[PDB]
């Protein structure tokens, strides 16, 4: 009966970086998507498997929404079956997706002059991420065979790098917040609809 | 584990580096160049030599990774770059040296001024005093003075000044496997592990003089209508066969003719094509002209400017309260900033000057996608080329008429395009036999094929037997003239202005024919062709991660600089030359001379 926390979620002042995309959980809850749809305040709304309309009447189980931040150009690379740094290394999408993807610019907020560091982004890894895993290390990089032992130096690198965020760049190149929805189906009742 | 994947990821992290604190440095610049102040210059300099600190660290760490171990030639390239130590290699207090030296005539010839014997305190730079005097006085007498002046002042000061750096430069080459510093810069243009594409270094040198020899007709007989006009001007002055006294080229070098068109015009009583009243009567400023320059690049289907140009770039001189040092230039700040640093007075000239640097932005534009030490130009010479062709392929009087900005009914006739032809040639035609002697000069002078008590003995003999360039006053050794020009004396790299001028005509005559135009080459428009926009944005979009002679087939179907297309845009030209010299000897002596008669 009571309205689901979309409030809360997508529009907070703070978001949080992508390595350490934040997740929320939804259920026990009513849902009102048509707002999202019809705000027509995103300069991108994309998704796969689902009408934007029939999603309002539909029942789930669980609803999950991660939200972080991330850069103009990257944000086509959230998509089933797309290859990058976001996709390789931070954020993962699996091909048989459910939700939906919602991306506004922020260049308003998260830049300031001088550069706006507190966005962060692992810039190597060792293997590729599988599908909603996230890793929050900085153990640093063996980027040869000598073992680094946490020092900074030759073939030994440090596996996060900041966003220079700044109020004077391009379109592909100011912020952009993301959130990305997804639900699923279990044989408990679906607790989530409206 | 291999070398290859290790230097991926090295420069993957080099890239993430550099392109922050090139955005903190180039943006300190910036903030200095609109608004100059003291702490302006504190912030600049601050950023700059941090960026410079990191990318000399980031050199020496790199050179750790063997090169010969890469095969992915992207790698190989951004690897070969960086690796490039340069004047990091010699002894510090040589490099203190050189800093001093470089320091020394730099200022010198920034802050070096001239005044008669009869006022030692009313005197001036040669901006704007010195600039004026050769580009607008008649007077015999004062523009050799002028010439003899400057050529005394700052020539003997940098001439020994110069004979060290050289030295110095020479060692810093030789440190690094370059034969000298020549070759260095030559190494721009080096091409190697591509087949049916590699350029060795030498062969630039072939290749330029090879040119230079097909291009020669056309400047002596340019040359030889000048001749004829300024004897028509300064009879008492000039022998109707020997060379072109320097002192009266319409500057103090004659890097440019374009002062002697209104002594040269053919056609005196014709008005000439100038839309700058036709501007002003129809309130056009700023943001007019460079709209107007931005829907012409629309029209050939390349992308439009995105609004942060509009927004941040300074259009309009900031009034009288805060001064800028504003020469016209384009500034990528790199990470999607685009921004234009002019001064722009409302007239004809500066609405071709928009074009140009707007086609900077465009071709700056492009390669966004490649890595960051890919983002540059092809060579030292595609930039201008990108910029020249779209301010003369915007200036044909069908272009001028398209946008109302004509007259409609203005006819075109022969005296109107051998007016327009005769402009370009004094401005194009005319530099390059000057920019090619000055480069094979330096070259010669670096390859020590010179003694050095006989640099300047050589130099006045090239032009002598090159640019019909003759001395008016006996210049010794203990000048060193060529230093009292800017790129001499600041120690840049001078053939760029050749590649540009015959990359430049390829170009256009590629483009054009792809357009399907139907008619000469100069009153060709490529506007609202995409065909022709398609074709260059295929060559655009590559940046350096090709070999240069790649991205040049991929538009002109040639693997080499090739003079064809610019006689074919300038043959009417030539044709009314060849009628014109009829009456006059092409062609000069080398032995005559204004001093020793
Ligand atoms: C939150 O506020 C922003 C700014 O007005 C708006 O773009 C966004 O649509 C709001 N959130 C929702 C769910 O409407
Ligand atoms: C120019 O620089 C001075 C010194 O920092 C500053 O006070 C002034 O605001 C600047 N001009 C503009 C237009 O911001
Ligand atoms: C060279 O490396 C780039 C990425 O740095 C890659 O896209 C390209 O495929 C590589 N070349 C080859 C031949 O694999
Ligand atoms: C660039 O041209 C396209 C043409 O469709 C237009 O949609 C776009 O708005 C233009 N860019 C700007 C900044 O106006
Ligand atoms: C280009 O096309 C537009 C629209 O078709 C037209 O208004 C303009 O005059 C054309 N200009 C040229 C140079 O063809």
């Amino acid at each position: 009966t009571n309205l689901c926390p979309f409030g809360e979620v997508f529009n907070a002042t703070r978001f949080a970086s992508v390595y350490a995309w934040n997740r929320k959980r939804i259920s026990n809850c009513v849902a009102d998507y048509s707002v999202l749809y019809n705000s027509a305040s995103f300069s991108t709304f994309k998704c796969y498997g689902v009408s934007p309309t029939k999603l309002n009447d539909l029942c789930f189980t669980n609803v999950y929404a991660d939200s972080f931040v991330i850069r103009g150009d990257e944000v086509r690379q959230i998509a089933p079956g797309q290859t990058g740094k976001i996709a390789d290394y931070n954020y993962k999408l699996p091909d048989d997706f459910t939700g939906c993807v919602i991306a506004w610019n922020s260049n308003n907020l998260d830049s300031k002059v001088g550069g706006n560091y507190n966005y962060l982004y692992r810039l190597f890894r060792k293997s590729n991420l599988k599908p909603f895993e996230r890793d929050i290390s900085t153990e640093i990089y063996q980027a040869g065979s000598t073992p680094c032992n946490g020092v900074e130096g030759f073939n030994c690198y440090f596996p996060l790098h900041s966003y220079g965020f700044q109020p004077t760049y391009g379109v592909g190149y100011q912020p952009y917040r993301v959130v990305v929805l997804s639900f699923e189906l279990l044989h408990a009742p679906a607790t989530v609809c409206g | 584990s291999t070398i290859e994947e290790q230097a991926k990821t090295f420069l993957d992290k080099f890239n993430h580096e550099a392109e922050d604190l090139f955005y903190q440095s180039s943006l300190a610049s910036w903030n200095y160049n609109t608004n100059i102040t003291e702490e302006n210059v504190q912030n600049m300099n601050n950023a700059g030599d941090k960026w410079s600190a990191f990318l000399k660290e980031q050199s020496t760490l790199a050179q750790m990774y063997p090169l010969q171990e890469i095969q992915n030639l992207t790698v190989k390239l951004q690897l070969q770059a960086l690796q490039q130590n340069g004047s990091s290699v010699l002894s510090e207090d040589k490099s203190k040296r050189l800093n001093t030296i470089l320091n020394t005539m730099s200022t010198i010839y920034s802050t070096g001024k001239v005044c008669n014997p009869d006022n030692p305190q009313e005197c001036l730079l040669l901006e704007p005093g010195l600039n004026e005097i050769m580009a607008n006085s008649l007077d015999y007498n004062e523009r050799l003075w002028a010439w003899e002046s400057w050529r005394s002042e700052v020539g003997k000061q940098l001439r020994p000044l110069y004979e060290e750096y050289v030295v110095l430069k020479n060692e810093m080459a030789r440190a690094n496997h370059y034969e000298d510093y020549g070759d260095y810069w030559r190494g721009d243009y080096e091409v190697n592990g591509v087949d049916g594409y590699d350029y060795s270094r030498g062969q630039l040198i072939e290749d330029v003089e090879h040119t230079f020899e097909e291009i020669k007709p056309l400047y002596e007989h340019l040359h030889a209508y000048v001749r004829a006009k300024l004897m028509n001007a300064y009879p008492s002055y000039i022998s109707p066969i020997g060379c072109l006294p320097a002192h009266l080229l319409g500057d103090m070098w004659g890097r440019f003719w374009t002062n002697l068109y209104s002594l040269t015009v053919p056609f005196g009583q014709k008005p000439n094509i100038d839309v700058t009243d036709a501007m002003v009567d129809q309130a056009w400023d700023a943001q007019r002209i460079f709209k107007e320059a931005e829907k012409f690049f629309v029209s050939v289907g390349l992308p439009n400017m995105t609004q942060g140009f509009w927004e941040n770039s300074m259009l309009t001189d900031p009034g009288n309260v805060q001064k800028a040092v504003c020469h016209p230039t384009a500034w990528d700040l790199g990470k999607g900033d685009f921004r234009i640093l002019m001064c722009t007075k409302v007239t004809m000239d500066d609405f071709l000057t928009a074009h140009h640097e707007m086609g900077h932005i465009q071709y700056d534009m492009a390669y966004a996608a490649q890595p960051f030490l890919l983002r540059n130009g092809a060579n030292e010479g595609f930039h201008e080329a990108v910029g020249e062709i779209m301010s003369l392929s915007a200036a044909t009087p069908k272009h001028l008429k398209s946008i109302g900005l004509l007259s409609p009914d203005f006819q075109e006739d022969n005296e109107t395009e051998i007016n327009f032809l005769l402009k370009q040639a004094l401005t194009i035609v005319g530099t390059l036999p000057f920019t090619y002697m000055l480069e094979k000069w330096r070259w010669m002078v670096f390859k020590g094929e010179i003694p050095k008590d006989q640099w300047m003995k050589k130099w006045w003999e090239m032009k002598r037997e090159i640019v019909g360039v003759v001395e008016p006053v006996p210049h010794d050794e203990t000048y060193c003239d060529p230093a009292s020009l800017f790129h001499v004396s600041n120690d840049y790299s001078f053939i760029r202005y050749y590649t540009r001028t015959l990359y430049q005509f390829q170009f256009q005559e590629a483009l054009c024919q792809a357009a399907k135009h139907e008619g000469p080459l100069h009153k060709c428009d490529i506007s609202n062709s995409t065909e022709a926009g398609q074709k260059l944005f295929n060559m655009l979009r590559l940046g350096k991660s090709e070999p240069w002679t790649l991205a040049l087939e991929n538009v002109v179907g040639a693997k080499n600089m090739n003079v064809r297309p610019l006689l074919n845009y300038f043959e009417p030209l030539f044709t009314w030359l060849k009628d014109q010299n009829k009456n006059s000897f092409v062609g000069w002596s080398t032995d005559w001379s204004p001093y020793a008669d």
